[PDB]
RNA sequence: AGGCGGCCCCCUGGACGAAGACUGACGCUCAGGUGCGAAAGCGUGGGGAGCAAACAGGAUUAGAUACCCUGGUAGUCCACGCCGUAAACGAUGUCGACUUGGAGGUUGUGCCCUUGAGGCGUGGCUUCCGGAGCUAACGCGUUAAGUCGACCGCCUGGGGA
């Protein structure tokens, strides 16, 4: 995805715009579910554990 | 002090000088409350340290200190495992006392006659910070700055 | 060399570690730097000013082509992706715009089991 | 969401880089989401609303 | 019911909202008996990204046949059977009748100038609070763990098992 260079913006400016950018999904955080092997018995109750843990 | 907050005990004025922040200094230096010797190895050293120091005599006494004067300092955290340092900028009310303080532990390793010249020698050396003392406040100066990102 | 003024910094910003590449256009990598290979290691490897360090060390050999420009690659979280962009504001760059750069798989591999540890 | 054909309002359902965006937050019928991603994944070969911005 | 979620066609199947005809007990239960049947594995023909048993390597430890890290076989994906077992739970047999309440959701559907997303009924399911009642209590509590009708199923100290 393009990051573009505009003229008199400083990398500061963007600089809280790059995180905010991909913490929408967060690319390692995602990663995270690759890293290593699991049941999909985890999720199933993961949805399970995160349904229960979202009942306010 | 963790329910109740405190102060900071008000040391009487010099009976010479008439100064409360040379005080504490005295007080650094007062020992097993020998104020009747303590504050003659105060007044001793500036008479000496006057001499050369050209400027002045009372004077020469700030700007020596201001040359080791603690700017920031590191209070540990100490929570999760790791031995966390969060630095803070330290009142200069308890840095002077800090400064001064540092200044006088550091003549007593000295090898010269007597603290006459040691002292005199490091408040002149600490005039241009070449002493003990102020190399000390470097040290200190990169503990926070290096864990700078981590406060 | 050979001017370019647009090049491109990919910043891959590990849990571990946080290296960002400099490359131009068609993506021919011009520059490449780690946070993890710029002294901290270990623990040390993956800390902002780890990552913010790896945009300095970065951030310079990629000049040296006269680059003026370049757009930036954000990617996941971790230490750095932060600090190595503020780096990079260091040396007076400017940049547009920043998007997410994320594959979000539909439903691919399956997942990893939490470490026991 | 009714049709793959209007992209134009299809596209506030997706983020900048091409991933649906959750109904969620844009709302809409529970039924309505789903006709989204009808014209979505198997209108892609159509090229409906675009993978991200790589190429 | 397990179990069912990217998109389209065939077919299905079940399910509920409004009237009108149809026949009249043609109903419920079921030993035996009959089908289906979460996951893994295996047999057999393929496939083959992730990977990950077993199994190899590097770390801790006094020791670590593990946890920590690199691999990793099987397998996980398309075709035929077997195996038919699991916290297959709401720990709540099946069908029909009665009963304060409270408060939402969703799903039909009439009504009401929608005079506006609203107001007023008529069904279904379901979400939370709870009268009574009852319970060893725990709590349940109009989807009853309160009040009745039929069939089926089942238990008789602990271990051995």
């Amino acid at each position: 995805p393009v990051i573009k260079v505009r003229e008199n913006e400083p990398f500061d400016v963007a600089l809280r715009r790059f995180k905010r950018s991909c913490e929408k999904a967060g690319v390692l955080a995602e990663v995270r579910r690759r890293e290593f092997y699991e049941k999909p018995t985890t999720e199933r109750k993961r949805a399970k554990a995160s349904a229960v843990k979202r009942h306010a | 002090p963790r329910r109740r907050v405190i102060g900071q005990r008000k040391i009487l004025p010099d009976p010479k000088f008439g100064s409360e922040l040379l005080a504490k200094f005295v007080n650094i230096l007062m020992v097993d409350g020998k104020k009747s010797t303590a504050e003659s190895i105060v007044y001793s050293a500036l008479e000496t340290l006057a001499q050369r120091s050209g400027k002045s005599e009372l004077e020469a006494f700030e700007v020596a200190l201001e040359n080791v004067r603690p700017t920031v300092e590191v209070k540990s955290r100490r929570v999760g495992g790791s031995t966390y340092q969060v630095p803070v900028e330290v009142r200069p009310v308890r840095r002077n006392a800090l400064a001064m303080r540092w200044i006088v532990e550091a003549a007593r390793k000295r090898g010269d006659k007597s603290m006459a010249l040691r002292l005199a020698n490091e408040l002149s050396d600490a005039a241009e910070n070449k002493g003990t003392a102020v190399k000390k406040r470097e040290d200190v100066h990169r503990m926070a700055e290096a864990n700078k990102a981590f406060a | 060399r050979k001017q370019v003024s647009d090049g491109v910094a990919h910043i891959h910003a590990s849990f571990n570690n946080t290296i960002v590449t400099i490359t131009d256009r068609q993506g021919n990598a011009l520059g490449w730097a780690t946070a993890g290979g710029s002294g901290f290691r270990g623990s040390r490897k993956s800390t902002p000013f780890a990552a913010q360090v790896a945009a300095e060390r970065c951030a310079d050999a990629v000049k040296e082509y006269g680059i003026k420009n370049l757009e930036v690659m954000v990617k996941g979280p971790g230490p750095g992706r932060e600090s190595t962009i503020r780096a990079l504001n260091a040396a007076g760059f400017r940049i547009t715009n920043i998007t997410d750069v994320t594959p979000i798989p539909h439903n691919g591999c399956r997942p990893p089991k939490k470490r026991r540890v | 969401e009714i049709d793959y054909k209007d992209i134009a309002t299809l596209k506030n359902y997706i983020t900048e880089s091409g991933k649906i965006v959750p109904s969620r937050i844009t709302g809409t019928r529970a039924k309505y989401q789903r006709q989204l991603a009808r014209a979505i994944k198997r209108a892609r070969y159509l090229s409906l609303l675009p993978y991200t911005d790589r190429h």
